[PDB]
Formats: structure tokens, sequence, C-alpha cells
RNA sequence: CGAAGGUGUGCUGUGAGGCAUGCUGGAGGUAUCAGAAGUGCGAAUGCUGACAUAAGUAACGAUAAAGCGGGUGAAAAGCCCGCUCGCCGGAAGACCAAGGGUUCCUGUCCAACGUUAAUCGGGGCAGGGUGAGUCGACCCCUAAGGCGAGGCCGAAAGGCGU
RNA sequence: UAAGGUGAUAUGAACCGUUAUAACCGGCGAUUUCCGAAUGGGGAAACCCAGUGUGUUUCGACACACUAUCAUUAACUGAAUCCAUAGGUUAAUGAGGCGAACCGGGGGAACUGAAACAUCUAAGUACCCCGAGGAAAAGAAAUCAACCGAGAUUCCCCCAGUAGCGGCGAGCGAACGGGGAGCAGCCCAGAGCCUGAAUCAGUGUGUGUGUUAGUGGAAGCGUCUGGAAAGGCGCGCGAUACAGGGUGACAGCCCCGUACACAAAAAUGCACAUGCUGUGAGCUCGAUGAGUAGGGCGGGACACGUGGUAUCCUGUCUGAAUAUGGGGGGACCAUCCUCCAAGGCUAAAUACUCCUGACUGACCGAUAGUGAACCAGUACCGUGAGGGAAAGGCGAAAAGAAC
């Protein structure tokens, strides 16, 4: 199912914003940037092991990288996996 | 490293490798939340994990 | 009035796609000329 | 393909020369027939796509010799 | 095989500061050398609000070409030329004038 | 102590031209005699770029329609707020699929883009935003049709099909 | 190999390193997601979905490996039908696909030329397809010559725009012989005797040599104008180096170089020397390529368009002789000369340039030269095959203009 080398490579960085705040303060949900290849199970696992907290449910969504023009040539920012990790009522971190 | 790591047994290398990844995760988690001042550490850990894995692969099938 | 181009991605790929060109010898001859000319996109892909 | 398994006779191209010497491309097809031959030595009947010349070769060389060639070519029968 | 190095006493051969002596501050890939107290420029440095930094006419040593400096032979009090040789198992430099190692 | 080029002048040759020199320019030019040619432009509805003309002329894209007070701002017929007026209402409203791909939302900016001003914008820049066992896809099943081990057929390429 | 570094726009940050795991350069390894021959099955490329086998301080799910097709070989298995053969499974080894030109083969236009056009030309060109190599193909006479002789093939110059061919029109166009580059010959069609004896390929070791990093490399100062000296002037010096580039204006002596002299731990090319697996040398006695040569018919190839037309190839029908024999000597016969078909192999001279290094040009210098000096097969156009640009220069130094 899982492994330690994988559980470590899976969680990448936490995501900050007014929604990632209201999610935390109103529903005990931590908003995270996880690996694109990370399954919902692998995030639950990694958040329970590397953050030592009880995970209720994980909801995931893939964000499309924005495209910016520099005249005749264009650029495209990378696509990433956002993860809404709800936690059981005993809040920590 | 590299010479100092070449010494240590396979069972040992694999243990050190776990700590390296554990450190890599924390250092990512530091810079991520905007707390890492010493940028160059991310490169170090990453380039060390490489040596470990090069040594593990040269020990296993040679 | 209704113009010549009416898009359908299913049709587009089912007609000009990489798999499509790859099927025929003459389609394989197309990819060859594009690679030889140094084309950025050989077929309309994702 | 219209090829004699025995001699290797295949279609050739030439021309249809008219009386006014006009030439129009044509093929000269071989006299091909699928014929069952009796292999005593194998106690079986072997069907071969053979030219009328081919049959004359089997009649001379002997079916066993002609099939021997076919094995030596990798050409299954 | 680099004739002029870091913190060498040199002497200018070309340009405004011809004849001046100086200690080699830094050497660059470009084939240029910043030498202490040579080829100075009065820069109109623009102000930066991210330091709240004031702007100011700053004087700084601007890089001279490494072919415009010669090595200073303190013993002869003259400009010189570097030549290489192998004293022991290590390569060395020497003044083409007095044939003496550096 | 000023080359080529550029631009005035003077002298000179029958002419194509030549020489000298003022100004501009700021590193190159080349006598003489030979040698070699991508060797001379006004036309080819010639090719490329630049700039004229008509002319500050025609237009500013549905004849549903505007008016005022307040605001922001350098500036307001057009933006914001308010009160009126008018138009669509089997649509000019709401929702999907196809197609688009960030145009969505917030801050901020006005060159260009917007047939006008623009403080406004589907415009510039930055940041944010799309959360599913039960909605859709993937998945199981087939249609027309496609592909097709062997196979049948065809100079080669291939065609057809279990 | 080093005192400086962490590719560029592109600073800044945080750091690394200075006498030897900073960096950089070269040899050999490690890793190498996904798509793509793509190969477990599918597929609208970069995705979806499996089977079997393994792993689980958790032995759920995930992770990992294997599983395409064909060809040869091997093992087991196995029908109609008793044997057998077909078929079936597994395993081993090989192939697949990409790619400049040259090369060998299979197909094969037309526009045009003939001042029209059909024979003819264009042209076995263009193009499609197949296959292969450092070259390919060809190749040791059933070849020429001419009563003298020559001696494989490929290639070059002549012979010659001759002889010829030809709606005898347009056109096409040899050979004999001569001068050269190059040179090389062999095996099987079978048995014995002697036995591994000549050759060649695979491969280990060694040397020589070449490639893939490199090291050393001479000799200048004063003065004048000038922002600056390499320029003027004066006097020295090196030169097996005065090729070329850079440096604030034009440098043999400031820098990088250049002549010259050297260099490899490792990988590899080519040679020899040597070992080894495999192949077989010499001699005697034999043997001497048949649906073939020839012929009728229809075509094609020969410079030779059926002609008086030899020679070659074969779609079709036919068909010998067997060294007291047979092919050729341009219809055919005789004589004479010459050669030995129906089996195969073989280096050199010849063709080419995607590519690597060095050097060179009475070649271009930004409407030129590549379509592209510049992030160009880009932007943009088109359903698509495909089409396809514009665009270089501040200054010696950014001192890129504080206030
Ligand atoms: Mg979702
Ligand atoms: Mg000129
Ligand atoms: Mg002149
Ligand atoms: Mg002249
Ligand atoms: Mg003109
Ligand atoms: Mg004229
Ligand atoms: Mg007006
Ligand atoms: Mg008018
Ligand atoms: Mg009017
Ligand atoms: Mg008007
Ligand atoms: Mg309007
Ligand atoms: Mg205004
Ligand atoms: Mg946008
Ligand atoms: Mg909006
Ligand atoms: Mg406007
Ligand atoms: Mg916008
Ligand atoms: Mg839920
Ligand atoms: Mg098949
Ligand atoms: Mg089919
Ligand atoms: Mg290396
Ligand atoms: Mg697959
Ligand atoms: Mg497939
Ligand atoms: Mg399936
Ligand atoms: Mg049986
Ligand atoms: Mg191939
Ligand atoms: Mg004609
Ligand atoms: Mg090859
Ligand atoms: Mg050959
Ligand atoms: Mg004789
Ligand atoms: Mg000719
Ligand atoms: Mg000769
Ligand atoms: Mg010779
Ligand atoms: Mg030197
Ligand atoms: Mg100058
Ligand atoms: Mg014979
Ligand atoms: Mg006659
Ligand atoms: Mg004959
Ligand atoms: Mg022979
Ligand atoms: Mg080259
Ligand atoms: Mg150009
Ligand atoms: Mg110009």
């Amino acid at each position: 199912m899982i492994r330690e080398e994988r559980l470590l490579k899976v969680l990448r960085a936490p995501h900050v914003s007014e929604k990632a705040s209201t999610a935390m303060e109103k529903s005990n949900t931590i908003v995270l940037k996880v690996a694109k290849d990370a399954t919902k199970a692998e995030i639950k696992a990694a958040v329970q092991k590397l953050f030592e907290v009880e995970v209720e449910v994980v909801n995931t969504l893939v964000v499309k990288g924005k495209v910016k023009r520099h005249g005749q040539r264009i650029g495209r920012r990378s696509d990433w996996k956002k993860a809404y990790v709800t936690l059981k009522e005993g809040q920590n971190l | 490293k590299a010479k100092e790591l070449r010494e240590k047994s396979v069972e040992e290398l694999n243990t050190e490798l776990l700590n390296l990844l554990r450190e890599q995760f924390n250092l990512r988690m530091q810079a991520a939340s905007g707390q890492l001042q010493q940028s160059h550490l991310l490169k170090q850990v990453r380039r060390d994990v490489a040596r470990v894995k090069t040594l593990l692969n040269e020990k296993a099938g040679a | 009035m209704k113009r010549t181009f009416q898009p359908s991605v299913l049709k587009r790929n089912r007609s000009h796609g990489f798999r499509a060109r790859m099927a025929t010898k003459n389609g394989r001859q197309v990819l060859a000329r594009r690679r030889a000319k140094g084309r950025a996109r050989l077929t309309v892909s994702k | 393909s219209r090829v004699c398994q025995v001699t290797g006779k295949r279609p050739v191209t030439g021309n249809n020369r008219s009386h006014a010497l006009n030439a129009t491309k044509r093929r000269f097809l071989p006299n091909l027939h699928s014929h069952r031959f009796w292999v005593e030595s194998e106690k079986r009947f072997v069907t071969l796509r053979v030219s009328a010349k081919g049959m004359r070769v089997i009649d001379k060389k002997g079916i066993d010799t002609v099939l021997a060639e076919l094995r030596a070519r990798g050409e299954k029968y | 095989a680099a004739k002029i190095r870091r913190d060498d006493e040199v002497i200018v051969l070309t340009g405004k500061d011809k004849g001046k002596r100086g200690k080699v501050k830094n050497v660059l890939s470009s084939g240029k050398v910043i030498v202490e107290g040579i080829n100075l420029v009065k820069k109109h440095q623009k102000p930066v609000p991210a330091l709240n930094q004031p702007g100011g006419i700053v004087e700084k040593e601007a890089a001279i070409q490494v072919s415009n400096v010669a090595i200073f032979n303190a013993a002869t009090g003259k400009a010189d030329r570097v030549g290489f040789r192998f004293e022991d198992g290590k390569k060395v430099r020497f003044f083409k004038s007095n044939s003496e190692t550096i």
C-alpha cells in the first residue's frame, strides 16, 4: 500500500491564502501542495505519519498552470495537485 | 563523504538514506513556509542522497 | 453563414492525429518530412 | 502472388506493340496451376502453385528432389 | 597556466592609469582584472526603496584588461613577463627578466 | 594634424568622369600598371522597405433612449452610487453539450489594444480560485464502421478477412 | 588541470574552493519518468485497463520484475486417422524501427524535342517500392584478336561525334586498338594417402602507432600627438615563431597564440608479434554444372528502331551433344584460329558526405550570404499534406544619466 521513501516524497509544501485560512479556522482542513502522482490514500498516510495527526478525509484537485505571453513567444507555468486534508476534531500541527 | 560512505554496510547506508529524505522533507517544509535562510542546504541533501544511492547500486549488483 | 470549419476534437484526432499518421506508410512518410524539416509540433497533440 | 514455387517464374513487363509500332505497357503472366502431387516418401499429397514448365521440372528432377530444394529455400510446403 | 593571479602586485601598461601599481583585487572569466586603486568610475547609483536605500555618486574600481597589466618585479622595480617551469613536481612562474621564481 | 561614406564649393575633361577643398563623420582608403567580373536602371500592371495623394474628406457596425444629483480622478456623456425613463421577456432570461482555455475573482496600472474620453475593460501586471463512492468521463456491453494472430490474394508497396 | 567557482537571458541570494573529492576538460561506469519500433491488452502519442510471479516492524492495496509478433533451433504435448503429419505450449538465439549521399535490384511517367503528330525524343530521367555495404556492383574468358598475338574486373584519357542506328527525320551513338590508375587470384561439383601443414574470421596478451583531455613555447623601452598608442620619431632585441585573433586607433617582442619539442590512468581504430576455438594445406587417382545450350512464338536488352542482323535475357511451347564433344569469330556454309556455358568466392584503382578535426578562398557581408547572423522551421496561415516571415551595430569601459 505505502512505504516510507514514498510518504516523504508525496507531501511537497503547504499552500497559503484567504481560503486556505478560512478552511483551517472553520473546518480544521489543511490545504497542501502534494505530488501530481499522489493518490488520496498516500496523502492521508503521509499527513498521519509525517505530521502525526488524525486524518478524517482527503479531497484532491489539479490546478492548471497559467500561460503568459512575451511577444511572439509564450510560457506556461507548471500544473500541480492541491489537497484538502480535513482532520479529526483534535486539532494540532 | 563518498569515501566515508563507501565504508558503511548496506543496512547502514539505507538507514542514513531515510534520515536524508526526512531532512529533505523538513528543509522543503522550511523554505515552503518561508523560513529557510541557508538556501544551499536543499542542494547539499539532494546531492548527498545521490551518492548514497550510487553506492547502494554499486554494492548490490557488483 | 455556416463556414467550412466546424471543430470536433474526436474527428480532428481521428483524422490528423499522431496515431492516425502512424497507421499508414504514407502517414509515416509525413512524420518523417516534419522531423526532417525540424517541425515544433508534428501533429496537433495535447 | 503469381509465382511458381518450382522455377520461381514471376510476372514480367514488356509492351503491346501495335502494327503502327505504338507501345503500351503489359505484363507477361506465367502459366500457373495449383496441383496435388503424390509424395510416396511422405505418404501425403502436396499441393503446389506451379507453372506448366514447373510441372516438366518435377517430371524430370523428381518430386522428392524438387521438394528437397523447397526445404533448402526455407519455402514451406 | 594563468600569468596574473589574485592579490599580485601589478603595474598598468595601457590607459589613463599607465604606470600605477596595484594589488589584484579579483580576476574574471572575461579576461579582465579589477585592480585596487586603478580605473575608477564615478557611478550614478540609482536609489532602491527596498533597503529604503539612498542613491549616490559612488566611486569604484572598474575592470581593466589583463593584457593591460604586467607583473611587477619588486626587485627590479620594473614591469615584467611570466614564464612557466617545473621546480620539483609542481609548476611555477618566474620573471623573464631575472629568471627568478615568484 | 582626420580614412570610407554624407553634404557644399572651386578648378578641370568632349563626356562617362577626375582633382582640390569647407562642413559632417571617426578607421579606414589605396597611386601606377596589370588581372578578374554578382560592373552601371526610369520604366518590365518589375521585387522589398519607406513616405505622399484623395482628406483631416467617408465612416465610428442595428433608430431599444435617454435625464439629473452625488462620487473617484489630472481630467467624467461613457466608470461607481442613487432616483427616474425606455427596450427584450418561448428572450435580448436561466441551464447544458460542442468549441474555446483563465476570458472567472481580487488588487493595481493606461503605452498599445477598445473604431471616441477612459478613472472602466474579455487590455497590462501580480495574487487568488475549480474539493465528488452515488454528476460526467474512465469502466462492463455492443451498433455503423475500423483494426485484425494465423489465413486468402497481389511485381514490391499492399488489398481483403477468421 | 587548477586558483578561482555553482550553464544563458540575469542580477541578487545562499554558498563552495585556493596545493588538492571547488570548478572546468577527457576516458569508463551509475542513474535514465512518460510517449515513441514500443513489444502484456487497448488507445483520440505522452493515457486507460490486466494476468502470473514476488515483497509487506501494515503482508488489504500499492511497489517490483516478467508476459508482443515472426524466423530458426530445442524440449514436452498432440487431431481428422492406427502410425504419422498438422496443430498446441515453453525455452534459447536473432529480427523489427530510425537515418544525408553514394550503390545493387523491382516498377516507371509526362511536359518537352521532332518548329503539328502517332514511329522516334524526353529517359530507364522524375517518382514509388525492396535490399545492402564502407563502399556497392562487377570479376579470373564457352573474352578478344587475326594466322601475329593478348590475357579477370573496376576506373581515367584517346579511338570519335568516326563506324553505325534513324518517320535515314529530330535525334541516338559504339567497338577494335592505343596510352594510363590499379593489379591477385581461388574454391566446390570426391575418394584415398598424409593429418590439423598455407589462408581467413572470432577472441585474450604485448608492442608500435593513430583518436578521445593536455604541457612547455623566444624577444621593448624612451619619446610625440592623443581619452587611450599597437600610430610618428629614436634606439634595442627575438625569429625552425613576421599564420591568425584580442588588447582604449594599425603590435614579431602586452595577452592568446604560431615554429618547434613533448604527453594518457582509462576506452578505442589500425597494424604486426603471440596464444587459442573454428576453418583446412600438400600429393596421387578421378570428376568437369540439362529441362540446360539450341529452336518456334511474344517481348525486352545490346549505339544497332527486324533489318541481310550475329550476341545477351525470358513470358509461352519445346529440346541436344557430352572433349572422336561443344560455344564464339555480326545473316549462312566451308576451312582455320580461339575458348570451354549451364556452380560459387575474391583486395586495389572507382562513387559518396548526415558527421569529426585541421587548413584554405581575386566567395557573401544583414533586400547579400542558409528560409534562419537575432530563442527560425519560430511568429503567423491552412481541416490537412503543406506554406512560411520580419528582425544585427550606444560606448574603450555601463561610467546606462545621483540630484
Ligand atoms: Mg476530483
Ligand atoms: Mg571599400
Ligand atoms: Mg576614393
Ligand atoms: Mg583595372
Ligand atoms: Mg531606383
Ligand atoms: Mg528604359
Ligand atoms: Mg470632424
Ligand atoms: Mg471631397
Ligand atoms: Mg461631406
Ligand atoms: Mg459623416
Ligand atoms: Mg455602436
Ligand atoms: Mg487623457
Ligand atoms: Mg490573460
Ligand atoms: Mg472580470
Ligand atoms: Mg483610445
Ligand atoms: Mg483582464
Ligand atoms: Mg466528502
Ligand atoms: Mg497477418
Ligand atoms: Mg482487415
Ligand atoms: Mg566523466
Ligand atoms: Mg504497452
Ligand atoms: Mg500497441
Ligand atoms: Mg480492455
Ligand atoms: Mg494419432
Ligand atoms: Mg533496418
Ligand atoms: Mg512537338
Ligand atoms: Mg550498414
Ligand atoms: Mg561485393
Ligand atoms: Mg596461338
Ligand atoms: Mg554518351
Ligand atoms: Mg588499354
Ligand atoms: Mg602498373
Ligand atoms: Mg609566448
Ligand atoms: Mg578609433
Ligand atoms: Mg564446364
Ligand atoms: Mg535492304
Ligand atoms: Mg551459348
Ligand atoms: Mg563459373
Ligand atoms: Mg566539417
Ligand atoms: Mg537573410
Ligand atoms: Mg546596414
